[PDB]
């Protein structure tokens, strides 16, 4: 019904795939970044993950302040010791934009413990919607994620709360997955978790909706596949922590499949 | 991209989210802009972060065109199209005309044109009533002030309650429904085409049960029949008064067969139901609309 906009999904789906190209980091940023790397990101995205369960916050939240601190840093050089005031401005645009009832600023300044002003917080809030130019309406791999969702025959939870967990999982670590676009790590998600979870592959219909086959998620599979192997030895433990909970139905405690058994259809 | 020297004030339009909006005109192109002027505690307000974000994704003309939004010292500066006069004024200085049935439609089909482009770049309004509408010298009119809109994803999820003008807010707010989408524009709408025909609410609640029993006493208390699910939601009361559904003709009564039909449409109890923004436009109702200048200064 109403709820899933018929009449709006598929239009609404186009221009996520649109606004994705447009929103999308630049791959190598990390690079020309002289005094910050993957690592220093990854402990960042980590803490966020945290931030977000303290605050119970979305994860679309969540998403949406790794988007603009990717974003962010793709044209700002950022020294380590400013990093997180990078990552709290972020989280509090992305709670502005997206919560019902964000935090305030207070509590973000707290979350750093006292190691940033409430006048510093503000300030970067600002100078990160100049770099933006406030485009914040960024499309993530839940806005991907929960569309996907509504081709399981049947649906199921377990489904669901697996593939967000790898979603998430694909946040942490710029090496490889800022390569990928979100309709695209969502839909190496969904299948990952379909498979681990049903046996069952990506469906034709999302083939129709998407243009995406399992043999162009390959490449993108075969990382996201790799990630949920190493899940647990990962230096970063707090989405798998995360999920845990029976509210996303204990997901991060299933077992990663051995092998993805993925084959080329003869003339399809 | 621009700076507030070469801006002239006008004159003070009105008042919005933000405190007084300002008519004012670029002294080097001539253009005459609405300036939105936000003081920068709480660092820049949610509301003002979906109104420029959202607008800025919005290109459509029936959506009122952010220019700008400059950033001076402790300030912040949007800068609007500027229309001439907002729907709630022209209704009432159309009050022994009535506004023309050709400027009912134009207006309908346009507002339905503006909505659909919302909706199909997932944003809601959630707060369109005539005062929030914008009509210029050219027969243009459309939706504005965005501060109450949200972005939302497929399917949704449970957004603010406090949503909507007590006036247009759908029933499925009033009864505190979890999930509510695209059809509560739509609710809107349909008050507002009302609102149109006659130059009165349609349903002007006093408060939230007021509303809900105004709009139960004019379109029937809903039952499972009409809308499965409603005696389950979270604010349905048993003990709500059953009102008999009453002759639709008699709700808008100039209104004939066509206009009826959408209108019915629009004001369907059930979410599911209820026209969408896409599908209105193909109503037999605009068969003949053209888009005239307002009658009016």
């Amino acid at each position: 019904g109403v709820n899933e906009v018929p009449d709006y999904h598929e239009d609404i789906h186009t221009y996520l795939r649109e606004m994705e190209v447009k929103c999308k980091p630049k791959v190598g940023y990390m690079k020309k970044q002289p005094d910050i790397t993957n690592s220093m990101r990854a402990i960042l995205v980590d803490w966020l993950v945290e931030v977000g369960e303290e605050y119970k916050l979305q994860n679309e939240t969540l998403h949406l302040a790794v988007n603009y601190i990717d974003r962010f840093l793709s044209s700002m050089s950022v020294l380590r010791g400013k990093l997180q005031l990078v990552g709290t401005a972020a989280m509090l645009l992305a709670s502005k934009f997206e919560e019902i009832y964000p935090p305030e600023v207070a509590e973000f300044v707290y979350i750093t413990d006292d190691t940033y002003t409430k006048k510093q917080v503000l300030r970067m809030e600002h100078l990160v919607l100049k770099v933006l130019a406030f485009d914040l309406a960024a499309p993530t791999i839940n806005q991907f994620l929960t569309q996907y969702f509504l081709h399981q025959q049947p649906a199921n939870c377990k489904v669901e709360s697996l593939a967000m967990f790898l979603g998430e999982l694909s946040l942490i670590d710029a090496d490889p997955y800022l390569k990928y676009l979100p309709s695209v790590i969502a839909a190496a998600a969904f299948h990952l978790a379909l498979y681990t979870v049903t046996g069952q592959s990506w469906p034709e219909s999302l083939v129709q909706k998407t243009g995406y086959t399992l043999e162009t998620l390959k490449p993108c599979l075969l990382d996201l596949h790799q990630t949920y192997l190493r899940a647990p030895q990962h230096a970063q433990q707090s989405i798998r922590e995360k999920y845990k909970n029976s509210k996303y139905h204990g997901v991060s405690l299933l077992n990663p499949p051995e092998t993805l058994n993925v084959h080329h259809h003869h003339h399809h | 991209p621009g700076s507030m020297e070469n801006f002239q004030k006008v004159e003070k339009i009105g008042e919005g989210t933000y405190g007084v909006v300002y008519k004012a005109r670029n002294k080097l192109t001539g253009e005459v802009v609405a300036l939105k002027k936000i003081r920068l505690t709480e660092g820049v307000p949610s509301t003002a972060i979906r109104e420029i974000s959202l607008l800025k994704e919005l290109n459509h003309p029936n959506i009122v065109k952010l220019l700008d939004v400059i950033h001076t010292e402790n300030k912040l500066y949007l800068v609007f199209e500027f229309l001439h006069q907002d729907l709630k004024k022209f209704m009432d200085a159309s009050a022994l005309t009535g506004i023309p049935l050709p400027l009912i439609k134009s207006y309908l089909f346009q507002l339905l044109q503006g909505l659909a482009f919302c909706h199909s770049h997932r944003v809601l309004h959630r707060d369109l009533k005539p005062q929030n509408l914008l009509i210029n010298t050219e027969g243009a009119i459309k939706l504005a002030d965005f501060g109450l809109a949200r972005a939302f994803g497929v399917p949704v999820r449970t957004y603010t309650h406090e949503v909507v003008t007590l006036w247009y807010r759908a029933p499925e707010i009033l009864l505190g429904c979890k999930y509510y989408s695209t059809a509560v524009d739509i609710w809107s709408l349909g008050c507002i085409f009302a609102e149109m025909v006659t130059r009165r609410a349609l349903f002007p609640g006093d408060s939230e049960i007021d509303q809900l029993f105004r709009i139960f006493r004019t379109l029937g208390t809903p039952d499972e029949v009409v809308w499965p699910g409603v005696t389950s939601m979270p604010d349905y009361k048993p003990s709500f008064p059953k009102w008999a559904r009453q002759d639709f003709s008699k709700v808008v009564p100039p209104l004939d067969e066509d206009g009826r039909s959408l209108l019915s449409q629009m004001l369907h109890y059930d979410p599911n139901k209820r026209i969408s923004a896409k599908a209105a436009l193909a109503h037999p109702f605009f068969q003949d609309v053209t888009k005239p200048v307002p009658h009016l200064r």
